[PDB]
RNA sequence: GGGG
DNA sequence: TATAATGGGAGTCTGATGC
DNA sequence: GCATCAGAGCCCTAAA
């Protein structure tokens, strides 16, 4: 189908969660020795997708015969690495915070 | 078609017009120290005298060209619209004219020289104030103009 | 200036409609390898190589020239779009 | 208005 | 988070804004489970608000969050969207483009109004994909991949490749642009005439519309790729078809300077 | 200059809503209130009383129906907060909207007037016609 | 530019802004009066 | 050849050392050559004295010393090191609680040293610190714009050394004080100073309504202590107004000679303006337990008398160059030093309150990191520390004398308005009115005038000769602008007989205002016309004939002149071209009298009278910052007798010691077939043939081999899948051999890198299996020549880890640098300019036979279009050509000083003498007047050029005196129908060359987030099609061209990939898909918690992520 | 404190290495080499290990770091994308 | 910071 | 994991619009 | 009235 319109609207917390592939539980980025992303951190492949096309993190499933499988050992989906541009995460606030645009 | 230094032709009328301007100028000075005219009035009359003397020398430059040198390069370029305009040619063969102070008010003393005769360091410096003000004005304007255009585009684009 | 550009603007109600007709026609020619052209061997646009004369490869040049002949029909809602495509691929293979 | 000062 | 050339890491400011947030959220959860007094939980909560605030719009309220030992405000989500450098006015309403080049412009009196001088070396890059196909069709190379390998080293370029390029550009136009593009004639279409040499040759008559001199101006070249784009350029944008000002209706391409002088 | 001035006068302010949902003092495009008022005069209800409004190009540009247009101009957060609250839908009428999406602008070869124009040669037009002129 | 009826589809608003803006550079009220209007 | 010098002005003093603004400033700051006890309290010394002693234990400063540089300058440039000296300080620790004294000399790091010519070497690259103009500290009074009859007194300290103060007098009648944007009634502060109502009434009172308006009873109802506490609450809402805490705040802001510094110049201006004497640089003191006023009451006293109209009170012009001062290299560096020192002091106090209050020496107590960082930060990242302009010697000379009003402690572009950019009347003789940038920076960046020097306080002074009675002495007085305004100063050209003023009326200035005056009234006189203009402007002959706007371009462009291998001095000079070369230090001179012992390409050995044999090595083909070649050539021969200061070697762009920025060419001023159009320039192929406008350029290439987690990068000759033809010019180790021609695509340094887990794909595995060849462990990462570059390899530097003397940044095994040279012949697109602002790009190179030529066969070099002259109003170039014509036949060069120059009669005399040589030769050789010469003369006599009724020789001579000659068109042989201006002009080849600027891209690198092409030629970038370019395409209605720009030619990834595949297959390009940067926008709005939905006509969502982002 | 998190004990070694160099530079009047630090650190330490440790201690740099002082051009703008074909 |  | 230690340090000019 | 906010032209180079 063809795009005729662009709507913009407020996002409920449910929908923000409807977007998210995982909760970012840790400030970690990548491991200082291996340089691979840290589990549950900002770059985690279990959340945002694989770094390499159709290849999971630990490398049990490395090619496209499996597309959509989630590796039992490392937990990463086998798909295009492009998804690290698309998939959103989320942070679950303990107490609510106001969105400054609607305040200031 | 070429340009040599002799192609900027000082009209004979210039020396005369300068003599006319100085006798006129002395009479206006007498009305100041004798108390006939004010400080405001004296300055205003001087500017008026020198503007008209400037115009006079311009017509003389172009009349001398048309009658006695109609194929002169400066004249030809200006008249055809190839390059040059009367005020620029007037600065080459005439006088440079009145210059502006750093504020905006004009000096009473004009630049009597032409680029062919050459200026005096003091004339050159006096003239510099206006050049710089013109350059700063233009620089700050292109931004105002540029911004204006973007507003117009944004309001009419559909 | 494009040859007979004034006459091409004559043929249309809006200059942009000329461009659409030209562009679409040039695409028709490229996809089908020119064998649907309405030009005749002496009307074919030519291109001078080091070898010598060959067919002008530029299809947009072809299309404007074709248009000048009068042999092209332009308008809206003439033929269902898909049916045209099949009849042309039947008449002029790929 | 100043978070340190408020806490102090 | 990318490794640059030297093995060094370069990272976006958003990562630091998130990290502040995550730390404060996690500490808040811990302070709650351990039953901290209200003064402490309150301090943590207001700090959490500020961390969210910096992430979304940094500097909007309160001191801008900075990386340590730099005064540079971190670039938050609001800064990314908005401003001259923002997403809209930088990557959306305008973009950098492929099949484009730039060089110094030089006058080309011998040109017809619809032509420009285009350096052959510029033309080889701008039309490179077209040139590869043509190099296969005649035969300068066995296939497309080998042809590209030949253009990489400048001494591996033989003279038949230049003839191939002449064939490629036949009947096609290129777009010339000179900044600032004040009105639509800041861009015009020209049929390129390949020239030896590093300079773009511009027709004298179009200098006025572009406000071009030869005191060192440069112009940018663009290649309309599709049959549709090429048609638009040749009909609507061609220099020869725009002779009158869209503003006043008066002639734009008209005699000036030497032309006026001689006549 | 007239094209621009026309856009400056694009908007009106409600003096009396009559039998409508509008509020006194609400600002809206002159076009939208005329369309509404002809639905009221055709429904037999008191029309909206409005007054002409003049705004400079900046204010006028920021007030446009298209939020992609307005937010890419200036005041990006403000434009975007009001649009998101309202649930605004951009119909992609103007140029900037389509430029942002990388769409084909609704001008020149993109205008709906010339966009769908077909070309066919007589040698193909007649060929297609004969097979279908029968059962 | 063509000295003839305008073609449907011409983006006239854009041409209007370019036609008014382009001279802005060479304006010595002056450009301030134009912006005021 | 002969050098004929014009002008009658006798200049009593030579130009000062031109780099002294740099050299003297830094020497004064470091005082390295002064024995410590004799150092004055200034620069580094003053900083230490200000920071110490450090109170709680007391750490006291004894003295500092500067070591010798670890490496010489040449070595620093080679190794990417800073040229610097070790700084040590002797410190004594005292225990106030005990008696303990420990003394040690602690190492504070290095301080960068200035070279002899006034520049720096910071990380191997040469840098210049640009002087900064700003408002002098002091006390100023300006009229209040709001109330046309009231005034504001402003107390301004040195930058970052205190707050700005405003004393506005409010509508209610009370005198208000503004500090840090907060206002209160000034009476309260007066009470804190210990003032009583009597003192203010008795001191001031004379002003009926003003003095009584300051008196407020509630404030007096409290002793000086209560008023101090009361004021503090008015300033710090929330800090408990503890009496010691309040004192601390007010003392540090006002009375502390550490947190508040009026200048030394501030002290003088304050003492002078208010007629008081300051005990220090602070607004108040803490003495005998309370505060005692210094400044505030005198400033209040001056304000009220001015508001009234008391004689002796004036407003201050804030743009006057007496009230505007220069912060030179020394001062700028010292400010950063003081900052770094204060940070170290924080560290001292924090370490003196921890780890045992006893077991600490000064060496453990001091961490020098804050000091080293402040200095390294200033030199590397400051805005006043700039990459040296060393295109030619004049470039750097000019760079060092530039004056900026921007930078850390000055304006911004987003924040500077007309008053500052203006040419002030006081700029006369101090700041050049010509040399400033075109564009946004006009008036903010300027240049020191030729005779100007910055005094110790920082005010620019200019020389004048004293005139007593009517006799002009030779005693010269350097004046500030404030002091100059007192006298009546006659112009430098006023007629003199001997030492006497010979005119009854002289042209003079009083406060910048031009005035006609009798010799009895003449107090001083200008030293020279040169003193009004910069060094670049002073290099323009016949400047009095050039419109200033073009002279500006003339000045700036000499900075851009490229050193030419045949470089020559202009045939018409101004007489400054000798001094510029000498002060630049590019040229080499003899120290004492002597005899030349040896002369080489590489060196010159001189045997002096002393008996010592001194060897001067020559800098040969060294690469400057801009890649122009700095190269010195020997000008003497073995055994030549030299005196002190005689030339030994020529530097770049110098010829026998005179500045050579270009070449002298034979020019014809005339249209030529439109190749001359709109400033384009036509040149003769003869110029390339004889190597005119040829210049050497060197480009530097660098590559690192580093340790990776995948294994070491290796610089090797073994590179996978490459033929021996490709590797031919590489040595055993993989480096290109010295003396090879390298062209784009060629390997410079071979390098291999270990393949990622990208460990060749199964598609590649099977392919590799077919050819019997296993896929290699390493991939080819070799350094290659970029498009459009290349030349001859003249040098290679290799630096490994584990070689004596070298250690690289962590992880880097080895670094190879390759220096590649190119001889650049002039070509089409290169830019030429003369000194009058005529500039143009070379549009056509004609073969010599097409060039216009004189009857005697001499072809012209350059054809310049006359249409460039009349609107531009630069006629000096015309006079330059005429005098240049005379010199071509007379074999001479001239020195015509600016404003005291060769005039028309004098040029005519020279021109007549030339005609005899141009013509008399012919009449004697047995040739008469030409037929075509008669035809032109016919047309010329119709033009009123020649007198009708004279012989052809007489008429040609009449034309030659107008600088016009008969010119033959080399194409036809027929004459040009009129006489044409021909002569010798000085023209430079500027640094803007097509070879550097030509760029093109099909596809290339893309950006990480936006996926749009990168920018710039060096990244192989795409052109920016910006908002305004999109508008143009919209106005054309080019919808598909525009859409291509927005998608297939940028960030539509599927589209750009698919379009390329179609073109190489001969298919038409596909319809585009969504631009990736729109997807970025969508995801960025989601990160802001906004739901952005693409919808169809049925209002159902359309997924532009094609299922990838939904669970 | 670090964008790349480092084990607490490793941060202690790095901080130790810093202090040591500061001592070494204060007595020597110049930057110590890797070998001089390796000596000062005692057994187990060679120059190779001092270098590897400093490599590990390097903090990333902002993609938004400005090149020049104008607001235009960022360091991230000069970084090609090596991932996408 | 230079160029148009 | 144990002397005692209890409140921080630091720096232009425009026009439009909501208290 | 007065404060608070968000505006303030385009393309290009080189240096970091
Ligand atoms: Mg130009
Ligand atoms: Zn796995």
């Amino acid at each position: 189908k063809e795009v005729r319109k662009v709507r913009i609207a407020l996002a409920s917390p449910e929908k923000i969660r409807s977007w998210s592939y995982g909760e970012v539980e840790k400030p970690e980025t990548i491991n200082y020795r291996t340089l691979k992303p840290e589990r549950d951190g900002l770059f985690d492949e279990r959340i945002f997708g694989p770094i390499k096309d159709y290849e999971c993190a630990c490398g049990k499933y490395k090619r496209q015969r499996f597309e959509g499988k989630v590796c039992e050992r490392c937990g990463v989906e086998v798909t295009k690495s492009i998804v690290r541009r698309y998939r959103m995460g989320h942070i679950e606030l303990a107490t609510p915070a106001a969105h400054i645009w609607f305040v200031k | 078609i070429t340009i040599g230094i002799d192609d900027a032709v000082i009209p004979e009328e210039k020396k005369q017009y300068l003599e006319e301007a100085d006798r006129k100028l002395l009479q206006i000075e007498q009305a100041y120290e004798m108390g006939f005219l004010t400080d405001r009035e004296r300055y205003d009359q001087i500017l008026q005298l020198w503007t008209e003397t400037t115009e006079k020398v311009t017509q003389a430059v172009f009349k001398n060209f048309e009658e006695n040198y109609p194929f002169n390069p400066l004249y030809v370029m200006a008249q055809s619209g190839a390059r040059g305009n009367p005020q620029q040619i007037r600065q080459l063969c005439g006088l440079r004219g009145l210059m502006q102070k750093p504020s905006g008010e004009t000096f009473e003393v004009p630049v009597r020289s032409s680029f062919r005769e050459g200026l005096t360091v003091l004339e050159y410096f006096i003239s510099s104030h206006g050049a710089r003000k013109g350059g700063a004005d233009t620089a700050l304007r292109t931004a105002d103009s540029g911004y204006l255009t973007r507003k117009l585009v944004d309001v009419t684009h559909e | 200036a494009e040859p007979g550009i004034d006459k091409l603007f004559g043929m249309v109600d809006s200059k942009y409609r000329l461009t659409v007709v030209v562009a679409k026609r040039a695409q028709q020619l490229l996809r089908h390898g020119f064998k649907n052209t309405v030009l005749e061997p002496e009307e074919r646009p030519k291109m001078q190589t080091l070898e010598g004369l060959f067919d002008d490869p530029n299809a947009v040049t072809w299309a404007m020239k074709e248009l000048l002949t009068g042999r092209l029909v332009f308008g809206e809602n003439l033929v269902p779009e898909d049916r045209l495509q099949k009849e042309m691929e039947r008449l002029y293979p790929v | 208005s100043d978070p340190v000062r408020q806490y102090l | 988070m990318v490794q640059v050339d030297g093995g060094r890491f370069a990272t976006s400011d958003l990562n630091d804004l998130y990290r502040r947030l995550i730390n404060r959220n996690n500490r808040l959860k811990k302070l709650l489970a351990q039953g901290a007094p209200e003064i402490i939980i309150r301090n943590e909560k207001r700090m959490l608000q500020e961390a969210v605030d910096a992430l979304l719009d940094n500097g909007r309220r309160g001191a801008p969050v900075t990386n340590p030992g730099s005064d540079r405000p971190l670039r938050s989500l609001t800064d990314i969207l908005s401003g001259k450098q923002g997403r809209f006015r930088q990557n959306l309403l305008g973009k950098r483009v492929d099949y484009s080049g730039r060089s110094v412009i030089v006058v080309g009196p011998q040109l017809k109004l619809h032509q420009c001088g285009l350096p052959k070396r510029m033309a080889l890059e701008l039309f490179k994909p077209f040139l590869l196909k043509k190099m296969e069709e005649k035969g300068i190379a066995p296939n497309v991949k080998a042809a590209r390998r030949m253009l990489e080293r400048q001494r591996d370029i033989k003279d038949e490749v230049w003839d191939a390029l002449e064939e490629v550009i036949h009947g096609k136009v290129v777009l010339l642009n000179r900044a600032p593009t004040l009105h639509r004639l800041g861009i015009q279409a020209f049929q390129p005439v390949l020239v030896e040499g590093q300079s773009i040759q511009l027709h004298p008559l179009v200098c006025e519309a572009f406000n071009a001199d030869f005191d060192g101006d440069q112009m940018a070249v663009h290649v309309p790729l599709s049959s549709f784009a090429q048609a638009e350029a040749r009909i609507q944008m061609l220099s020869a078809h725009n002779l009158l000002s869209p503003a006043s209706g008066e002639p734009l391409a008209k005699p000036s300077r030497d032309i006026i002088l001689g006549l | 200059i007239e094209i621009v001035v026309r856009q400056m006068m694009k908007y009106v302010e409600v003096t009396d809503p009559g039998d409508s949902r509008l509020l006194e003092g609400q600002v809206l495009e002159k076009w939208d209130v005329e369309a509404l008022n002809e639905r009221l005069i055709a429904e037999g209800k008191t029309p909206v009383a409005w007054k002409p409004l003049l705004m400079g190009v900046t204010k006028s540009a920021l007030s446009t129906k298209s939020w992609l247009s307005a937010a890419s101009f200036q005041n990006t957060t403000h434009v975007l907060t009001e649009a998101a609250i309202a649930g605004k839908k951009d119909e992609l009428i103007g140029l900037k909207e389509n430029v942002i999406l990388g769409r084909l602008i609704p001008a020149g070869t993109g205008s709906d007037f010339v966009r769908f124009t077909q070309v066919v040669d007589q040698k193909t037009l007649k060929a297609i016609e004969e097979a279908r002129k029968e059962a | 530019s063509m000295a003839r009826p305008v073609s449907i589809g011409e983006a006239v608003g854009i041409v209007a802004a370019q036609s008014i803006g382009e001279p802005g550079t060479q304006l010595t009220q002056g450009l301030p009066r134009v912006i005021e209007l | 050849m002969e050098i004929k010098r014009f002008g009658r002005i006798r200049e009593v003093i030579p130009l000062p050392p031109l780099t002294e603004i740099q050299v003297e400033s830094y020497r004064r700051a470091l005082q390295a050559d002064v024995p410590p006890e004799k150092r004055e309290n200034v620069g580094i010394q003053a900083a230490f004295r200000e920071t110490f002693p450090i109170e709680e234990l007391v750490l006291d400063f004894l003295e500092y010393r500067l070591g010798e540089p670890p490496f010489p300058q040449d070595e620093c440039r080679e190794k990417d090191l800073t040229y610097q000296a070790p700084l040590y300080a002797r410190l004594q620790l005292i225990h106030k609680d005990t008696g303990l004294i420990k003394e040690d000399e602690v190492f504070l790091g290095h301080i960068p040293l200035m070279t002899e010519d006034g520049s720096f070497i910071i990380n191997g690259a040469d840098r210049v610190i640009v002087s900064q103009i700003h408002r002098s500290p002091g006390v100023y009074f300006t009229p209040d714009p709001a109330r046309p009859g009231r005034y504001i007194a402003s107390i301004i300290p040195l930058p970052k050394r205190g707050p700005w103060i405003d004393l506005e007098v409010e509508p209610n009648g009370v005198v208000s004080m503004k500090v840090n944007k907060r206002k209160f009634p000034l009476v309260l502060l007066l009470r804190v100073l210990g003032y009583d109502q009597e003192t203010l009434a008795r001191e001031l009172g004379a002003y009926g309504e003003l003095v009584q308006g300051l008196m407020d009873e509630s404030v007096f109802a409290m002793r000086p202590e209560e008023a101090l506490i009361r004021l503090f609450t008015l300033l710090r809402p929330g800090d408990p107004p503890k009496r010691d805490k309040a004192v601390a705040y007010v003392y540090g802001l006002i009375a502390d000679p550490r947190r508040y510094d009026l200048g030394e110049a501030g002290r003088y201006k304050a003492e002078e303006k208010l007629g008081i004497r300051l005990s220090g640089r602070t607004l108040a003191r803490f003495e005998d337990g309370e505060f005692k006023d210094e400044v505030f009451l005198p400033t209040l006293r001056y304000l009220f008398a001015l508001t009234a109209g008391v004689p002796g009170h004036e407003v201050d012009d804030i743009d006057h160059l007496g009230n505007r001062r220069i912060r030179t290299v020394g001062e700028l560096m010292t400010d950063q030093f003081r900052v770094g020192l204060a940070r170290l002091a924080r560290g001292v106090r924090e370490r003196m309150l921890m780890g045992s209050e006893d077991s600490l020496t000064p060496a453990k107590l001091v961490n020098s990191r804050p000091l080293e960082a402040a200095i390294r930060e200033f030199f590397s990242r400051s805005q006043l520390s700039q990459f040296k302009d060393e295109t030619n010697p004049l470039s750097s000379l000019r760079h060092k004398r530039r004056i900026s009003a921007l930078g850390p402690g000055g304006l911004t572009r987003e924040r500077a308005g007309f008053d500052v950019r203006d040419v002030h009347r006081t700029h006369y003789g101090r700041i050049c009115p010509v040399e400033t940038p075109e564009g946004a920076n006009i008036g903010l960046i300027t240049s020191l005038a030729a005779y100007a020097r910055v005094d110790e306080l920082g005010f620019i002074r200019t020389p004048y000769r004293r005139v007593v009675g009517g006799v002009v002495t030779d005693e010269v007085v350097y004046m500030t602008a404030t002091e100059e305004d007192r006298y009546t100063i006659a112009q430098a050209n006023t007629p003199l007989e001997g030492n006497r003023i010979a005119a009854e009326r002289v042209v003079a200035r009083r406060k910048g205002e031009p005035v006609i005056v009798s010799p009895e009234e003449v107090e001083f006189m200008d030293v020279s016309p040169k003193q009004v203009f910069s060094v670049n402007t002073n290099l323009i002959p016949f400047l009095e004939h050039d419109d200033a706007n073009r002279a500006l371009m003339g000045s700036n462009m000499q900075t851009q002149a490229v050193p030419l291998i045949r470089a020559q001095a202009p045939v018409v000079m101004t007489g400054l071209e000798e001094r510029v070369v000498r002060d630049s230090l590019a040229a080499l001179y003899a120290e004492e009298d002597g005899e030349v012992a040896k002369v080489d390409g590489n060196r010159i050995v001189v045997r002096y009278e002393d008996g010592r044999l001194v060897e001067y090595p020559l800098r040969r083909f060294y690469r400057s910052n801009q890649g122009t070649a700095l190269d010195q050539r020997p000008r003497v021969v073995v055994g030549q007798r030299v005196r002190k200061g005689d030339l030994l070697a020529d530097g770049p762009a110098s010829e026998n010691g005179f500045l050579a920025l270009g070449q002298n060419v034979l020019v014809a001023i005339m249209p030529f077939d439109g190749y001359n159009f709109e400033d384009a320039i036509v040149i003769s192929e003869e110029l390339l043939k004889r190597d005119f406008y040829t210049s050497i350029h060197i480009e530097r290439y660098e590559i690192e081999a580093r340790d990776t987690k995948l294994g070491p990068e290796r610089i090797t000759r073994d590179i996978p899948h490459l033929s021996e033809a490709a590797l031919r010019d590489l040595d055993e180790e993989g480096v290109v051999r010295i003396g090879a021609e390298v062209k784009p695509g060629d390997i410079l340094v071979g390098r291999t890198s270990f393949k990622g887990e990208s460990e060749p794909t199964p598609e590649e595995r099977l392919l590799r299996s077919i050819f019997g060849e296993k896929a290699r462990d390493v991939k080819d990462t070799s350094l290659r020549v970029p498009p459009g570059e290349g030349g001859i390899v003249v040098r290679t530097v290799r630096l490994r880890r584990g070689d004596p003397g070298v250690e690289l940044k962590p992880g880097v095994r080895e670094v190879v640098r390759v220096y590649v040279a190119q001889k650049r012949k002039l070509q089409v697109g290169d830019k030429l300019a003369n000194r009058h602002g005529n500039k143009g790009v070379v549009a056509k190179i004609l073969p010599v036979e097409d060039m216009p030529h004189l009857p005697d066969g001499t072809p012209v070099d350059v054809i310049l279009n006359p249409l460039g002259v009349p609107s531009r109003m630069n006629l000096g170039q015309i006079l330059e050509t005429h005098l240049g014509l005379a010199g071509y036949f007379l074999g001479q060069r001239y020195i015509s000083p600016i404003f005291d120059g060769a005039k028309e009669p004098e040029i005519k005399e020279l021109l007549a003498q030339a005609f005899e040589v141009y013509f008399g030769k012919r009449k004697g050789e047995g040739f008469g007047v030409d037929k075509r010469e008669v035809e032109v003369l016919r047309r010329a006599e119709k033009l009123g050029l020649v007198t009708p009724g004279k012989t052809p020789e007489e008429q040609l001579k009449e034309l030659f005196l107008q600088g016009k000659v008969v010119l033959y068109d080399g194409r036809t042989g027929e004459p040009i129908e009129g006489p044409i201006v021909v002569g010798q002009m000085f023209i430079m080849k500027l640094y803007h060359m097509v070879e550097d600027k030509m760029h093109a891209r099909s596809t290339g690198p893309y950006s990480l987030i936006t996926q749009q092409p990168l920018g710039g030629k060096a990244q192989f970038g795409g052109q920016r099609f910006g908002e305004m370019e999109v508008w143009a395409l919209e106005a054309y209605g080019a919808a598909h061209t525009l859409q291509e720009m927005l998608t297939l030619k940028s960030d539509d990834i599927e589209g750009r990939n698919a379009a390329y595949e179609a073109i190489i297959k001969g298919e038409d390009v596909p319809e585009p898909s969504v631009p990736e940067s729109f997807r970025v926008l969508v995801k960025e709005l989601q990160a802001l918690a906004l739901d952005v939905q693409t919808l169809d006509e049925k209002d159902n969502p359309v997924d532009i992520f094609e299922g990838l982002a939904s669970k | 404190a670090r964008t790349i998190r480092i084990p607490v004990h490793m941060v202690e070694t790095i901080n130790k290495l810093s202090r040591t160099a500061r001592q070494l530079q204060q007595e020597l009047g110049r930057e110590p080499t890797y070998e001089e630090i390796a000596e000062a650190m005692g057994p187990g330490w060679d120059a190779k290990r001092v270098e590897e440790t400093l490599k590990i201690a390097q903090e990333p740099v902002s993609l938004e770091t400005p090149i020049g002082d104008e607001k235009d051009s960022f360091y991230g703008d000069f970084i090609p994308d090596e991932h996408l074909p």
